[PDB]
């Protein structure tokens, strides 16, 4: 079969070529329309459907079977972000920045941003919570590293804001996801592990500062977490690292 | 364009250098002092290229090609015709490699994440400044360094690797291609995984990590984790492109032979290097 | 004709100036080593023949 | 006199931040060139890997 | 009436003047400089 | 410093996770191993339980039984000396049978015989592996994605073993058992057909592992970078989207223009990573069938200089 | 050519000026590159 | 005919726009480069020649 | 009227008349330019 | 054949009007392109030889 | 009905500019067409 | 063969016009590319043998 | 009175009166220099 | 063989539809490749060299 061609130069390396690039046009489409089914139809910056939508058509809609009667999600949809949002545009112009006409982190916008999930704790497999407090735990403890329980906790403005409590694990994975930490006022917050750097004599929150432990969201029920409160936390204490700027190395 | 959660995302900060001067977005894309002088030196650098083609005098895509200096030159400037526009192309593709890095940064730092992307993306810098940069100026000459041409620079590599026999013993370069090739594997298995779990045999309710710890301990008795496997990739990833720059920065600055003659100090040890037999007795 | 002052209430003046100097400033560098690559309009190469420097 | 020192100081400012950028830069690529003359690589030059020169 | 950016008929007008001079002084002294240039060596 | 969330600061020990039921055979799990501390810093420190019903019992033997015969090969080539043995480890090859045999299964033993019972061991081993890998999946309710991304990399097992060498009529033309050795034809393999660089197909499969390093580089990265808004749980991400999932997106968005979804990334994932050997067997199969010089092939269709 | 100013009520002065020594360093110095790499202006030399 | 102005009720004048000039240059440099990679109409080349500058 | 970008019948009528007349511009522009490089050297 | 109208209730007019258009540029550059291959078709090499431009 | 939005009206409007303009790019092209083979037929 | 309107009640329309649409280009430049690659088809060889062009 | 920086009309103007100070003095000097080396070795 | 119909109650008529439109489309252009492949039935070829064109 070795130079064996139908015209000119076209041989069956030649017919595999074109057809692995009429195959990888077909599938770079299939890849490009099964990534929108997050976030589409584009829309402008006061919430009204965009002219330009782009060139893929959305997606046929696939549904999900939600595991422990939670339900069905069906993509694309109808989106759910009705919270105020307390930004302000600063130009009529589009693709420009929209400040903050408040506290953003109290707010919940730019870094410090949260979405609406689900008011529910994430179950496992067996549909029990997935993240339990250690001493909930059955079992559970520490067996490496340094245990963070008992050590105080340092804010970025170097300054002592509570201790550590307890550890909020992950049952199934097994691995830490959160820090309980005890305040002056004697209430406690949860902070993610991702979050908080573990030394020998301290726990160091570079995010926040002493003052901003207080303004933490705090959980309904002291035993269990939910994904909203989750993302009211883990938002919160990501946009200390911008809004609690002013307040480092002190 | 915005997508339907992109509104309360968009604020002013997070800027290294410009300030408000460039905080705003060109329709998806953020722009900033690094992304103007991304566009700056990318444009150049491609329109550059495309002279380049002029002077060469073809217009196939596939044989355009942009040759460095001469060995002759040394480390010198060299003619635009012969390896000039190689130098301003080049330093066109290190700046804007680093400023698009940079945007990286400014960005990570306006969406309040980490900065693994930008760190990650300075590997593959590092490792083109490599074979572009240090390795040449190592070794004395810019004619060391690759042409830019989609098949040129293939002939680059193959020069390269054949001056020392076959490549493939370099031992940094089998590490390297371990870690390559560990990372497709773990790759296809983290897509397949997550995959699997997500859409599971129709009709069936969503499957959670659970089935996933349980299916690959199931298969090798092991499970990394979610958390694992992501931190799993981005090694691999880096520690490929480490030992390639490694394996890369060794060759013809202090191993100037043939590769398969290295393995030779484990054959001839002292107390097996004279026993009869086998391959090498 | 007289109308062109439009332009500034659809673009922004500060993305529209913005990247008008970015492609000023291109175009200039690009046409400077366009001529520099030519031997016929290399003023430097011309100036070195021209007074027996090279 | 105050708006000339701050004007001058802003464009000091950026020009120095390029300066130590391009500077640093040349004392890593010295560097590397100094580790490349004290080995034996004149000895053990290696064949041109283009068709150029 | 049509405001994509905010100004006013009359803010654009006011920006177009003083965009246009700089435009106009930026051509003249390109014309001078490609003048001279076409003294010096006449590429036609 | 700061976190970056790539070693574990505490680890937590529980009891042995022992995994979902669904519809396994739980006569055929077995017992959980030890728990890693070493492994624990990275991932997960428990090992086991492992699975093992017919078809591991099939696979497992017949890989044993490959091992075997290849390591019986090296100890007879080292004649039976332990210490020429580990001098010439790498050394070591099992061959194919000589061009003149052909595919007729008449070469002698240490003359092709061996290679070819080390070859159907291993034939036997990797497709029970493969129906291991769906009906694993099966048993859990999965699909089957992993089967059939396996079956990408044991097309190109298959290429380089048994189809290429069937179409070429000789079972020479095959890849040898040893570690230098395998190195060695691979290099021959792109000397012979003139310049491998110049298949498109290998250029296609070097494209695409080049893009699973970017790819997965960039999706570690990025998970490890969204991991403070519980990222990493990428199954309740698809489930119920969190500001882990939109920040990511957005990311990307703004780099480069375009992004992807918590469950279309690794669609992507799947498909840059098969494509390497998806192409790569075409490449192979290719070569000497079809095109036996691929430098001047790529000459004579504008890709390298006439 | 008289209102030329309002350059500074567009952009922020203090940014521009950075900006501008930022340019004003690489453009000297692609300069300075590009004589000492012509035989005929290489002062170094 | 006398109703292409309904094309900016489909499609943004900003894009348009911005698309438009994208192109516009593109396909300028691109035809200037063709010109000047053919040797009988490379104006540089010609005067060169013209004027004995080789 | 209706329509995807939200501009009346009147907006579109004066936007499209300065888009052509800014295409006329360059178009009377690029002839003049056409026509004295063919003078110079016809391609036909 | 006269309800070929009716394409524009099926599918979206801006889309379909985009991928007009780049799709009507690219085969007129594929065109002309090939065209310029053609040694008797490239129009620059016929007026070359015509003028004695060599 | 249909799956754009588009009225019965507004698709024969749409259709009838598009019509135009696909006319007079045929036009211009037929012109084209001719010059070119007048100078230079390809049959 | 009265009946096969009901194709469009068993595939969506747009899917079904669109992958005509892409397989009749693909076909119709393969066809035209093939012709071209064959000396006593490529109209433009056999136009240019016949007025001695080239 | 277009602001997006918050300068007044009389701030931009004394600010740019102190840059074109400072630009003439730039200029200056840069002149200077190319003068000396122009006289040095003249590269028309 | 009066009761195949009821094969479309056991598979999706679309996935049938689309898997066999695919097989024959391919069936089809490989047969005719091959038979361009073989000299002695490339229609091209033996009517070039039939009327001499070549
Ligand atoms: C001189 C050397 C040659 C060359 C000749 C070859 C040859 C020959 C081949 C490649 C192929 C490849 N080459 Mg090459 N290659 C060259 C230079 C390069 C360069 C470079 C920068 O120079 C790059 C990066 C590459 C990269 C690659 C990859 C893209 C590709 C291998 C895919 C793969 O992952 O296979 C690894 C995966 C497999 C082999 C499949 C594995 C699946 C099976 C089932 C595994 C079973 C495991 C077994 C049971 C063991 C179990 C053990 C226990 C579990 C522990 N080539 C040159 C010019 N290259 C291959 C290809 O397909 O491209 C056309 C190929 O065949
Ligand atoms: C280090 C681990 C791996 C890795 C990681 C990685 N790459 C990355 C990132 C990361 C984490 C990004 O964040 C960044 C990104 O945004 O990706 C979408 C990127 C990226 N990696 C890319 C490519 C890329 N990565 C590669 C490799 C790798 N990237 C490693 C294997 C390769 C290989 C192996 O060839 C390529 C081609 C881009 C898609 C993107 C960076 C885009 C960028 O730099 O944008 C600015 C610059 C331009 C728009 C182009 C400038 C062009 C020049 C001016 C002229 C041409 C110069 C060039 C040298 C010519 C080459 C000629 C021939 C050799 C072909
Ligand atoms: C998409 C292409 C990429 C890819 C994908 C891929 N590979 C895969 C998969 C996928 C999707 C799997 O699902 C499958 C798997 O199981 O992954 C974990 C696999 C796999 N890919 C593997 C390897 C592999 N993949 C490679 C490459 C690639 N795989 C590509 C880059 C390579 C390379 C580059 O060379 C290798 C070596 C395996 C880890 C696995 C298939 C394993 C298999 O089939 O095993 C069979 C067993 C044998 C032949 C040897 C057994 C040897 C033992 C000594 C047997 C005896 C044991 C003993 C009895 C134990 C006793 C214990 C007691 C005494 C205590
Ligand atoms: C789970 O989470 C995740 C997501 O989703 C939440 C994601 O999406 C992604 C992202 C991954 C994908 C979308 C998969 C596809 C990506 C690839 C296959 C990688 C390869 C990408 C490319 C080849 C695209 C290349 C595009 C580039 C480089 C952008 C082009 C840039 C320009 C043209 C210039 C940009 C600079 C500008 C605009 C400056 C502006 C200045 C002026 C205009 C002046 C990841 C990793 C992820 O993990
Ligand atoms: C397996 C895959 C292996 C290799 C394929 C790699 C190339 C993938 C390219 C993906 C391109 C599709 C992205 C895209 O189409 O994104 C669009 C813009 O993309 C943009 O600017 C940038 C467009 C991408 C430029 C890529 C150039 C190469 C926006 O779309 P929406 O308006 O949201 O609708
Ligand atoms: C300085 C840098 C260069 C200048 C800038 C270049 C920028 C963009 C240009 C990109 C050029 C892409 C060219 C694609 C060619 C597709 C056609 C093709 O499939 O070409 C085939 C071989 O190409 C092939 O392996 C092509 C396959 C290459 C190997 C795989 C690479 C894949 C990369 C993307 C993967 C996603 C052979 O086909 P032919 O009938 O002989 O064609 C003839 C013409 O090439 C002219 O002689
Ligand atoms: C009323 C409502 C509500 C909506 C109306 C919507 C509207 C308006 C629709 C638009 C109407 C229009 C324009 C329709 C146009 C339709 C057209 C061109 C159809 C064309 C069909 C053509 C077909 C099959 C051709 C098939 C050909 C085949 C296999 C060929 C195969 C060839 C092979 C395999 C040989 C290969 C040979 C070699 C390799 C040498
Ligand atoms: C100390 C003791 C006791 C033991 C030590 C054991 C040791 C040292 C083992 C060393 C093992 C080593 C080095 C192995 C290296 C292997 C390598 C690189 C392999 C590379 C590629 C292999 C490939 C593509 C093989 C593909 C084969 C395929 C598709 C199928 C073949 C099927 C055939 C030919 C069946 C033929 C038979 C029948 C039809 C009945
Ligand atoms: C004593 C008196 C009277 C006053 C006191 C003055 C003092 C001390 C301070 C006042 C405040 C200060 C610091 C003000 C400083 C102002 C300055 C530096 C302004 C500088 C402006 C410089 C500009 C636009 C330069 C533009 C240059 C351009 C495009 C060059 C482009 C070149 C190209 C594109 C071709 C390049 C050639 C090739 C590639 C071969
Ligand atoms: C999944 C789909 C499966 C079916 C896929 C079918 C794909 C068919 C694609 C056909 C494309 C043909 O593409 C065309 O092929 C011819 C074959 O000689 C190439 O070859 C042509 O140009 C080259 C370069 O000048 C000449 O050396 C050659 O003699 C000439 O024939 C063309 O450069 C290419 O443009
Ligand atoms: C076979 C390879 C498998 C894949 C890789 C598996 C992981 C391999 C080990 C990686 C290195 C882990 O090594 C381990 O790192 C952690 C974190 O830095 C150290 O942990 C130590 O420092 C950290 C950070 O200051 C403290 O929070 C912790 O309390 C302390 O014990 C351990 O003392 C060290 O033993
Ligand atoms: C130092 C050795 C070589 C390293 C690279 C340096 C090369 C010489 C300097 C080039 C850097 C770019 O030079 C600079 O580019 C940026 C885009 O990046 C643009 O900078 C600016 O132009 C106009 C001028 O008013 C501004 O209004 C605009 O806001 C801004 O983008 C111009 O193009 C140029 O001012
Ligand atoms: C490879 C390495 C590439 C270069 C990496 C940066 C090298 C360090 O570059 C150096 O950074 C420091 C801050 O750390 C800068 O910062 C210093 O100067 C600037 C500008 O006058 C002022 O803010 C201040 O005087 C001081 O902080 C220096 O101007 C720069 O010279
Ligand atoms: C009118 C003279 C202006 C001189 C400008 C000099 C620019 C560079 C200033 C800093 C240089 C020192 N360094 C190493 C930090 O770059
Ligand atoms: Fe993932």
């Amino acid at each position: 079969m070795v130079g064996v061609t139908a015209f000119g130069n076209f041989d069956l390396a030649s017919l595999a070529i074109y057809s692995f690039w009429i195959f990888l046009a077909g599938l770079i489409y299939y890849l490009q329309t099964e990534n929108m089914r997050e976030g589409y139809p584009l829309e402008n910056e006061d919430g009204t459907p965009a002219a330009n939508q782009g060139p893929f058509p959305l997606p046929k809609p696939k549904t999900f079977i939600l595991p422990h009667g939670r339900g069905t999600l069906t993509v694309p949809g109808p989106e759910s972000e009705d919270r105020p949002i307390a930004l302000a545009r600063t130009a009529v112009s589009e693709g420009f920045p929209h400040a903050p006409t408040g506290d953003p982190m109290k707010d919940g916008v730019g870094p410090a941003s949260w979405v609406a999930r689900r008011d529910l704790p994430e179950l496992d497999g067996h549909g029990h919570n997935k993240i339990k407090p250690m001493k909930a735990a059955a079992g559970f403890h520490v067996s490496a590293g340094k245990n963070p329980i008992g050590l105080p906790v340092r804010g970025c403005d170097l300054e002592i804001a509570g201790k550590v409590v307890d550890i909020w694990v992950d049952i199934p994975e097994q691995m830490a996801r959160f820090l309980e930490v005890e305040l002056k006022d004697g209430s406690t917050r949860l902070l993610p592990m991702q979050m908080v750097k573990v030394q020998s004599n301290r726990v160091h929150v570079n995010a926040l500062s002493s003052d901003l432990f207080a303004g933490i969201p705090t959980i309904k029920s002291p035993t269990e977490v939910t994904l909203l409160e989750e993302d009211k936390i883990c938002g919160y204490v990501a946009g200390g690292l911008m809004y609690a700027a002013p307040k480092r190395k002190s | 364009a915005l997508l339907s959660f992109e509104q309360k995302y968009r604020v002013p900060g997070g800027t290294l250098v410009g300030g408000n001067l460039f905080d705003f977005w060109v329709g998806p894309f953020y722009v900033g002092f690094f992304g103007v002088a991304t566009f700056f030196f990318a444009a150049l650098g491609i329109i550059l290229i495309a002279w380049s083609a002029v002077l060469q005098g073809t217009w196939n895509p596939q044989l355009i090609s942009v040759y460095p200096p001469a060995l002759e030159y040394g480390l010198g400037g060299a003619p635009l015709a012969k390896g000039g526009l190689w130098q301003i192309i080049t330093i066109c593709a290190t700046g804007a490699f680093v400023s698009w890095a940079l945007r990286e940064v400014e960005i990570c730092r306006k969406l309040g994440i980490g900065y693994h992307i930008p760190f990650a993306f300075a590997f593959a810098i590092l490792a083109y400044l490599t074979l572009v940069l240090f390795r040449p100026v190592m070794m004395g000459a810019w004619g060391y360094a690759f042409p830019y041409g989609i098949w040129t620079h293939l002939d680059w590599v193959s020069n390269t690797g054949y001056t020392y026999g076959n490549f493939h013993y370099n031992p940094a370069h089998m590490i390297a291609i371990s870690f390559f090739f560990t990372n497709a594997l773990a790759l296809a298995l983290h897509g397949a995984l997550v995959l699997s779990a997500a859409n599971p045999e129709k009709g069936k309710e969503m499957r959670t990590p659970d089935h996933e710890d349980t299916f690959f301990r199931d298969l090798v008795g092991y499970s990394i984790g979610t958390l694992g496997i992501h931190r799993l990739g981005l090694l691999l990833s880096l520690s490929a492109v480490f030992f390639s720059a490694l394996c890369m920065i060794i060759t013809g600055t202090i191993w100037f032979d043939q590769w398969v003659d290295w393995w030779q100090w484990w054959v001839k040890l002292p107390w097996w290097a004279n026993i009869p037999g086998g391959i090498n007795g | 004709m007289s109308k062109f002052y439009k332009i500034w209430m659809i673009f922004d003046p500060r993305r529209v100036f913005v990247a008008q100097g970015v492609f000023l400033f291109l175009l200039a560098v690009m046409i400077h080593l366009i001529l520099l690559s030519t031997p016929s309009y290399n003023w430097l190469e011309i100036s070195a023949a021209k007074y027996n420097r090279v | 006199t105050n708006l000339r020192l701050w004007v001058a100081f802003q464009m000091m400012k950026g020009a120095g931040w390029a300066g130590g950028v391009f500077f640093g830069t040349l004392l890593l690529i010295g560097f590397f060139r100094v580790v490349g003359r004290m080995l034996p690589i004149q000895e053990n030059q290696a064949p041109a890997p283009n068709i150029t020169g | 009436d049509l405001g994509y950016t905010g100004l006013t008929d009359e803010q654009a007008q006011e920006l177009h003047s003083v965009y246009m001079s700089g435009l106009w002084l930026f051509s003249a002294v390109a014309i001078v400089a490609h003048l001279a240039v076409y003294i010096w060596r006449p590429w036609f | 410093a700061e976190y970056q969330n790539i070693f574990s600061q505490v680890q937590v020990r529980g009891p042995a996770d022992l995994g979902m039921t669904e519809d396994v055979n739980l006569a055929n799990r077995s017992g959980v191993g030890p728990f890693s501390t070493l492994l624990g810093w990275f991932g997960n420190a428990q090992l086991g339980p492992i699975y093992l019903g017919s078809l591991g019992v099939l696979s497992l033997f017949s890989g044993l039984m490959w091992f075997f015969t290849i390591g019986i090969w090296f100890w007879y080539q080292a004649g039976w000396n332990p210490a020429v043995f580990l001098r010439d480890l790498f050394f070591f090859s099992l061959e194919p049978p000589a061009p003149e045999y052909g595919l007729s299964f008449a070469a002698p033993l240490k003359e092709g015989g061996l290679w070819l019972i080390a070859s159907f061991f291993m034939f036997v081993a990797v497709w029970s592996w493969w129906g291991r890998t769906y009906l694993r999946a099966q048993a859990l309710g999965m699909g089957k994605h992993t089967a059939w991304a396996f079956l990408s990399a044991i097309w190109l097992w298959m290429v380089l073993g048994f189809i290429r060498p069937i179409l070429m009529g000789s079972w020479s033309e095959a890849v040898p058992y040893g570690i230098f050795s395998h190195l060695d034809w691979t290099n021959n393999f792109s000397l012979v057909h003139g310049n491998l660089f110049y298949n498109p197909f290998h250029g296609l499969s070097i494209a695409f592992l080049y893009g699973s390093a970017l790819l997965f580089a960039m999706h570690g990265a990025t998970i490890l970078a969204v991991s403070r808004f519980g990222g990493e749980r990428e199954l309740e991400q698809i489930a119920d989207r969190g500001t882990a999932a939109e920040r990511a997106a957005l990311f990307w968005r703004w780099t480069m223009g375009f992004n992807a979804t918590m469950e279309g990334i690794h669609r992507w994932a799947i498909w840059m990573a098969v494509l390497v050997t998806l192409t790569g067997g075409i490449g192979i199969l290719l070569s000497g069938t079809v095109v036996d010089n691929w430098y001047v092939w790529g000459q004579n269709h504008g890709m390298a200089p006439l």
